[PDB]
This record gives C-alpha cells, sequence and structure tokens, in this order.
C-alpha cells in the first residue's frame, strides 16, 4: 500500500444550525494519520468544523459555500494530486443544481481531470465525456432547501499512478454502506 | 468483495490498509 495518496471528499456539513456533529460512525473511521489530503466543498459552517479537519489531516482545502461564514473560503481551486488535476466548487452557483452541461463546462474552465462540487446533498461519482465528477454529499445527513431525508455521506480518493479510486461511504440508519468506483485517466 | 474490509479506513483486522498503518 506506499506510493498511494488518500484525499479525504466531504462538504455540506452545516454545523451547528442544522446538525451538531458527524455521525458517530462515521468518526470511528475517519482517525488521524491516514488521510494526506482533504478536500472540502464548504457548508462547515463555522470554524469549529474547520479545526476538526485539522485534526485529520495537515493540508486541508476548503472553498466557498453558500453558508459559511467564513468569507475568506475561495469559491474555487484546482490542485494536482499525483497524476490528477482536482476542481473544487461548492456547487450552488451551478443551476439548476448538478446540471451536467453547468459542471462540464466548469471541467473545461478548469481544464481537470476530477471536478468536485457539493450542494445537492446528493453523493455522485460518474464518468462524463473520460472525465470524472464526484459531489460527497452531505457528510452529517443535513437538510437542504429542497430535501429533508438525506442519507449522510463522504468519499474517499485512493491515487496512484493514472487510476483513482473512489470509495463512497453511507451511513444507513447506523449502518455503514461502501461503494467503490474505479476511473482511470484516458 | 467486502468493502467494510476492503477500504482504506476499514477498522477490521483482516484489512490490507489497516495492515499497512498498523506498521508505525
Amino acid at each position: 500500500m506506499a506510493g498511494h495518496r488518500l484525499v479525504l471528499v466531504l462538504g455540506d456539513l452545516h454545523i451547528p444550525h442544522r446538525c451538531n456533529s458527524l455521525p458517530a460512525k462515521f468518526k470511528k473511521l475517519l482517525v488521524p494519520g491516514k488521510i494526506q489530503h482533504i478536500l472540502c466543498t464548504g457548508n462547515l459552517c463555522t470554524k469549529e468544523s474547520y479545526d476538526y479537519l485539522k485534526t485529520l489531516a495537515g493540508d486541508v482545502h476548503i472553498v466557498r459555500g453558500d453558508f459559511d461564514e467564513n468569507l475568506n473560503y475561495p469559491e474555487q481551486k484546482v490542485v494536482t494530486v499525483g497524476q490528477f488535476k482536482i476542481g473544487l466548487i461548492h456547487g450552488h452557483q451551478v443551476i439548476p443544481w448538478g446540471d451536467m452541461a453547468s459542471l462540464a463546462l466548469l471541467q473545461r474552465q478548469f481544464d481537470v481531470d476530477i471536478l468536485i462540487s457539493g450542494h445537492t446533498h446528493k453523493f455522485e461519482a460518474f464518468e462524463h465525456e473520460n472525465k470524472f465528477y464526484i459531489n460527497p454529499g452531505s457528510a452529517t445527513g443535513a437538510y437542504n432547501a429542497l430535501e429533508t431525508n438525506i442519507i449522510p455521506s463522504f468519499v474517499l480518493m485512493d491515487i496512484q499512478a493514472s487510476t483513482v479510486v473512489t470509495y463512497v461511504y453511507q451511513l444507513i440508519g447506523d449502518d455503514v454502506k461502501v461503494e467503490r468506483i474505479e476511473y482511470k485517466k484516458p | 468483495q467486502d468493502l467494510m474490509i476492503n477500504n482504506p479506513l476499514s477498522q477490521d483486522e483482516g484489512s490490507l490498509w489497516n495492515k499497512f498503518f498498523q506498521d508505525k
């Protein structure tokens, strides 16, 4: 397992106004000393949650959600991890939410292999036009302005060579379900 | 293929990732 890069992807926590904490079964998995980078879609919404992320990994990347208190977070970011250029945006900018053509234009504009967005509180992990799209969902299962019964989720990317293995963690009541999706750069 | 065991955050004894982190 040496030479892998593990990247946590999460957001739409909405602590403390909608939720008080990540779920206990998620905190049991999210332990220090494993994850190298964190890419957060935003909506923390306060420093308490940022400080929590810093306990998991030193390298924490956040973009500005519509409800974040911290107006210094950037609107969007592009990072390179391994062979992959990765875009990050919270996604309230996309109307209607999750709109494929909108996201595909961002992919082009950012010039990224993988585009990460949030806002919908619905996980996504799929390939379109040989690019990869991720949405980690809401790690706390916070409601959104359209939806009340949200499954908590987060994502972990395992990046090695020209492959990313994307793990999706979902809390179904209080049992965890994991899914794996592989993407290989063309 | 049980992804509860086979994922990088697995806390399962049998997990290869778990084994990897144990070595420190």
